[PDB]
This record gives structure tokens, C-alpha cells and sequence, in this order.
């Protein structure tokens, strides 16, 4: 048997922004936890996620449903038969509680005479906390941080130097990967979930 | 952070103040002589 | 048959903005899904979307129709029978869960004496997070995270050699090509669509 | 025995926020006190933590399950039993009192001809408040300032000379590591919650 | 016998924020006394400090205590026994009046021929007001101004010789010491509180 | 304060106006002369 | 106010600007001559 869990908000609590040349509005850390954690906590075959984040569309929907067939006059087909909120068990509350840019920057890159290579990396880390609370009661049955380093480089190449007399050969070729702080930050809730799973079940619950 | 690639040559890739250099830098290893002075 | 379909709003939870040159308060992802979703719904043969989003603006219409015809005095070929709101077995929530920018950078440039010619290109990521929940019990029933890329290449190539002994030839022939971010962003809603529908198929419902 | 403790909100009260080249909006210090709390008091054996931060959140969820089971048509294997929302004997409340950047910068760098070398390091200092407050009377209990320096450095070296006539070999390789100032604002709450225990033990409660 | 103080909001009335590079938002004193007064009350072994800071969290702890054991079947060993939010006989209210940037600059820097170094100082200027009022009748029994002076400085020294006919040394040592606003700010708030002691000690009260 | 890593070398690394000391700095202390004059 | 330490060498430390005036002041005080003309 699944586990009702009701996620509510995981909140963007790292405060930080992008730094220039990005917009000075650009959050480093997508506001899109709460997707990311009912899709990792759906993807484990542990928790039957509720919606609990949009519920305000939910029971605006559920009016138009009990209003709609409350005269009986709606067609036997097409009349939904609404039961009751789900109610969960648990609830995964969390927050994404830090991204440090550049916990560690570097890279090394010679060039000798007209031929040249360099490389980059940066390191950046994003934290996220999550805490399965016990509804019954309140109190934080769980509670892990996980981190992730988010690594971004860079490498590249160039020719500037005469071929010839007067011919000058010019000549790059680079290359630039940043991994995907929404892929990151995805991957920290999914290791936090596992954690937490693992936890429940160390421990009595699940 | 994010990183953008961006071509050091001015030539194909905008940064100019990096050409004074780049050519300084090239004729001051430039060690090929005209082929009519020093030469048959 | 088609399922009917409420999609009350599909939010912009990336947090990015765009970087400079452009404004800071231009966001990198379009503001205008529910509006995708719900095309990429009606496109696909299975569902009927209900608005949902304007459904106040649709309110106050069927106040203004239920107030235009309540004394009898309308005719009778030009008065509008409102039956009752149409009502959602499910409910497609969602979001847009994260956007990269520079994913994947790079480009090689060469150039011989005078003439030369380089490439640069661009690798943006949108993933978007597509949730069906029974608006019965209110548990999510599917739950799928979609990723498309964003290719932004550039090709230039120029001539900046001498002709004659005085006779410069300068000269240059560029080209540039973004995707857009609303095209693909409506790939990654129509894949995620269809998902859900497989999805549905391969169980139970549908 | 544990003690419940219920922390609802260690406020981020350093106003300061990240220098150029970093967003304006680039807070300091991650606003994400009262997660980091909860799992430091979680960790130590010493405290239960009740939720308190999302308490709302709680709220409406034992709304619903209240509302989901009170027909007595829930099925007896999935009803949740709602005992009562678990009080706390004290309450730890806090805040984030100060980040001053670079409390002490400094750095050697010597270059001989054509290799060279240095080394930077800049001492940022978090200074984090902790209050062990009886909430049957009110009083304050325990009080504790804690700090924190959060060393970022970086060493070089580089190679500009000429090797040959006119063969010019340029190179340099480099690195650097800033601390997270999440990691060294969640060891100040750390130290800070092991004071607040001994303080605790070394009179009368706990 | 220890009196009780109730220490509400020190506000921030500088009005000050850092210069660039500095961000536009980041305050040039901390936003947290009442919480470095708070400290230094409790520091100092004549006061009790009451919370009145976080009163409503407090207040909602206090409210989630009453409704959980209004019933009686709370177990007689973890329940909390409220008795009433105890009362202050006096309130210490306050700001911090003032910061001004630079009070005092300067510097000496010598260089001969190559070698060279420097000396640059710093003076900012922090004032925080105390108010001693009685609660019973609402009159300011005592008002205090204390000033601190937060010195910034910064040693450098620097070579730029030829060392041979061709080699060129460069090198440099630097080091640079800003004293924390947020621990001057704490010793004017402690000088302020000795002085509030030692003046009630001097007529009357205490 | 947040440190990042940044070349120094125009050449990878972008800062351009770092150039033209980098040059003149080792054109000052280039001690090695044509193989043709001064030389056999 | 705040100070932060910044090198003032254009090589390890960023300034550039600085750079053609520590040259130029530090050939301006360059008392060493070629050790071939001038010498033995």
C-alpha cells in the first residue's frame, strides 16, 4: 500500500538572484519545487502525491461539479461523482535552503607559442531541505538536507599565429557546458527522497 | 555560474579591445623575413 | 468519447528573467501558458478543455445573460439557454518548472589570411512539469516532467584582405537563428501532453 | 525524554545583501533559517521539532482530513486519526544578526621574471542569535550569540616569458573556493544549539 | 531579585545603506537589535528579558498549548502548565540613531625606488539611543546616547624593480582589517546597557 | 566575499586591457636576440 | 567604511590600467645596462 503525502509549498528560501549579466529578478534556483517533489515522490513507487498546491483551483472545480449536477438534470454519463478530499497521512514540508555560487572556481590553461588551450569549471551548490511532519500530531518525523554541486565549465582553444611571411591564420574552437540548475536541484530532491523513504522505513513508519 | 562561450578573437566575435593584443602578441613572435631581403 | 478537461493555470515557475541586452524585467519563458496547454488539449482528439482561465470574465457573461433574459422580454430567436457549467472529470495542473540558459555552449572559428569564418551556438533547456489530478479525491494521477532544448546558432564569415596594392576589400555575410522560446515551449507542453494521454492509457483510465 | 521544541521563524535580520558583480536582490545570508534550525535540533538527540513554519499549511491539511473522515464513510484501513496539534514546552527564536563581508581581506602575491604567483583570502563573519524561550511564562530563557567566518581564497600563478627568439609561451593555472555561506550559517546554528543544550543542562531544565 | 525587561523593537533609524560597490539594499547596520540587546541584558545578570519579540509567535505557541490540553486527555506527564505571560516592570526601547561613513579617513604611503607601502584607516561612526521607560506610568526614566567608532584599515607594500638587466620583480603583500559593524554595534548597545544600570543604581530604581 | 576564478591573460580569459602591460612586461625582459646578428 | 584589499598589480589582481604606469615607472628607475656594450 501507497502513502498519502500532501505536499503544500517547498519554498525558494535561498534568497540568492543571478548575478550579471543576467537580469537582477533572475532567481538562481527555480520557484518550481513542489513539481519537482510530487513528480520525484510519483516517481518512487512509495507516495500517492495530493495536489495541495492548487487546491484553491481544485475546490473552485469541485463547486462547478456539485453545482452543476445538483438539480439531477446532468446526463447519468457524464456526472462525476465527487467522494471527499483525499486526506494524507504525512506531509513533506521543505525548502530549498541555499545555492552558493562558485564554491569552486578554477582552471588551468597554457598557450605556447600562437597555439593555446585553457579550461574552466565552476562549481556552484544548491541545498534542500525536506521534512516529512506527521499531520496527526505536528511534529517533524524527518527532516534531511541534501546538497548538490552544480558544475559548469568551459574549454577551449585558439590559433593566432602567422603561417606564411604575411599570412596570418586566426582560429578558435570552444565549448561551454552548464549543468542545469533545475536538473540539480531535481536530483537533490530525489536523493532527499530516497533519504527519507529510507528513513521511514529505519525507523517504524511506511 | 553560468558560463557563456565567447570568442576571444575580435575578428568573429566582438570583443575588440582583445586585437591590439592578439596582433602585438603575434608580430612579436612573428620569425618569418621577407623572401627578397636576407634571402637569393 | 472526450474527457472534459479544466486547466485553471499553468505558472511561470522558472523565476529567470532575461539576460542583458534585454530588459530586466523580460522573462525568459512566456507568461502565456494554460494558453499552450490548453491548445495543445484541443489539438489533440481527446479533450475537451473548459476555460477556467477568464472564467470570472465567463461569470459575469452568463450574469449578464441571466439578467437579460429574466423578465421574458427578449426574443425569442436571440435569447441564450444557459444550461450550467460544464463540470471536469479531471484537471490538468502544471507548470513551467525551469529554464537554462547556455545549457550547451560553443563554436569554431577559423580564419586564413583575410578571409574567415566562425559559428557559435546556444543550447537553452525548458522542462515543464504537466500534472493530472482526479478532481474526485484530489491525488495527483500523473505526473510528467518534459525537457526541450533551445538551439541559438549563429554562422558569420568575412573578408577583410587587400586587393591591389591600395584597394581594401572589406566585406562580411552573417546569420542568426534563435529558436523560439514559444515554439518550444509548446513542444514541450505537446510532448508532455502526450504523455499524459499514453499515460492514462496504460492505465486504467482514458 | 525529548522536548518539543517548536521554531517558527529565524529571520533573516542582517539586511545586507550580495555586492557587484552579484544581483542587488542577492541576499547575504540564505533566508532559509528555520529549516537549517530544525535540522540542527533534529540531529542533536535532544529535541523533537514540531513544524511551526507552514503551520498553516498543517492547518488546512487537518482541515481536510477532518472533513474527509467525518461521515464515517472512509474506509477504517486509511482514516487518519487526529489526535491534537503537539505543544512545546520552549520555543528556540532566533535570527541571522549580522554578515559583515570581509571582516579581513589580505594576500601575497610575488612574480619573479615571467613566473609568478599569488594567493588572496577574504574572511566574511555570520554572526547568528539563538533564544531558548519558556513559553509558559514567557521569560527568555537562554541566549546565545554565536559567529562564524566563512574564508574565500584564491591562488594563481601564471607564466609570461619567452622561451625561444620569438616564441612567447603564456600559461597559468588557478583556483578557487569560497565557503557556502550556508554551510558556515548551519554550523553557527550547530554551535549555537549545542550552547543552548549545555546552557540547558548547566542549570536546572533540560 | 533579577527585573524584568521587555525590550520590543531597537529600530534601525540610521536610515543608512552601503555605498558601492556595496548593493543598493544592503543596510550599513544590522536590522537585529533586540536581539544584540536582548543579549546584553541577559548578559548583564541584573535583567530577565521577556521575548515581546516574536510575542505573536508566542502567542499562537501558547494558543496551540491551550487547545491541546483543554480536553484533559493529554498525558499528565507532557503537558505545559501556562501560567500568564509575565509582566515588565520597565521597557528598554532604543534605536540606532546614526551611522555615518567615514568620520575620519587617511593614510601615509612612502615608496622609493621600487619598494614601496601604504597605510589607509577608515573611521565610521555607529551612536545607538537606550530608553529606560516605565511601564507603569509611561515616563522616560533614563535616555541614553553611546557612540562606537569602527575602524577600517588596510596595509599594503609593494616591489617593482628591476632586479638584473632583463628581470623584472614585482610582488606584493597586502592585508586589510574592517572591525564588524555588527561588534561594535554590540559594544555600544553593551556601553549603553552599563550606562542604564549604573544610572538607575544612581537614583533610586535598580 | 564570493571570489571567482578569472584568467588574468587576455588570451583566455577576456580581460583585454591586461594585454598590452603582459606584452611590454616581456618584451622588457626578452634577453634573447636574432640567431643571425650578434651571433655566427 | 568597508575596505576590501585589492591587489594593485595588473598580474595577480585585475587592475589593468595600472599596468603602463608600474612599467613605465619601473623603467624609468632601470639603472642596468646591456652587459655587452658598456662592458668588457
Amino acid at each position: 500500500g501507497k502513502i498519502f503525502v500532501s505536499v503544500y509549498n517547498i519554498q525558494d528560501e535561498t534568497g540568492q538572484f543571478k548575478p550579471y549579466p543576467a537580469s537582477n529578478f533572475s532567481t538562481a534556483v527555480p520557484q518550481s519545487a513542489t513539481a519537482m517533489l510530487v513528480t520525484a515522490l510519483k516517481d518512487s513507487r512509495w507516495f500517492i502525491p495530493l495536489e495541495r498546491q492548487g487546491l484553491q483551483n481544485l475546490l473552485n472545480e469541485r463547486k462547478i461539479i456539485r453545482a452543476a449536477q445538483e438539480n439531477g438534470t446532468v446526463a447519468i454519463n457524464n456526472r462525476i461523482p465527487l467522494q471527499s478530499l483525499t486526506a494524507a497521512n504525512i506531509m513533506v514540508e521543505g525548502s530549498i535552503i541555499g545555492y552558493e555560487s562558485n564554491v569552486k572556481s578554477g582552471g588551468v590553461g597554457a598557450r605556447y607559442f600562437g597555439i593555446g588551450a585553457d579550461t574552466q569549471y565552476q562549481l556552484d551548490q544548491i541545498a534542500v531541505n525536506l521534512r516529512v511532519v506527521n499531520v496527526s500530531t505536528g511534529e517533524i518525523l524527518s527532516s534531511v538536507n541534501t546538497s548538490k554541486t552544480i558544475l559548469s565549465y568551459e574549454v577551449q582553444a585558439g590559433v593566432f599565429r602567422f603561417i606564411d611571411y604575411q599570412r596570418l591564420l586566426e582560429g578558435e574552437v570552444g565549448y561551454t557546458s552548464n549543468e542545469p540548475v533545475m536538473l540539480c536541484l531535481m536530483s537533490a530532491i530525489e536523493t532527499g527522497v530516497i533519504f527519507l523513504i529510507n528513513d521511514g522505513i529505519d525507523r517504524g513508519l511506511w | 555560474g553560468t558560463m557563456t562561450f565567447q570568442f576571444r578573437n575580435p575578428n568573429f566575435g566582438g570583443n575588440p579591445n582583445n586585437g591590439a593584443f592578439l596582433l602585438n602578441s603575434a608580430q612579436a613572435q612573428n620569425s618569418y623575413k621577407d623572401p627578397s631581403y636576407n634571402d637569393d
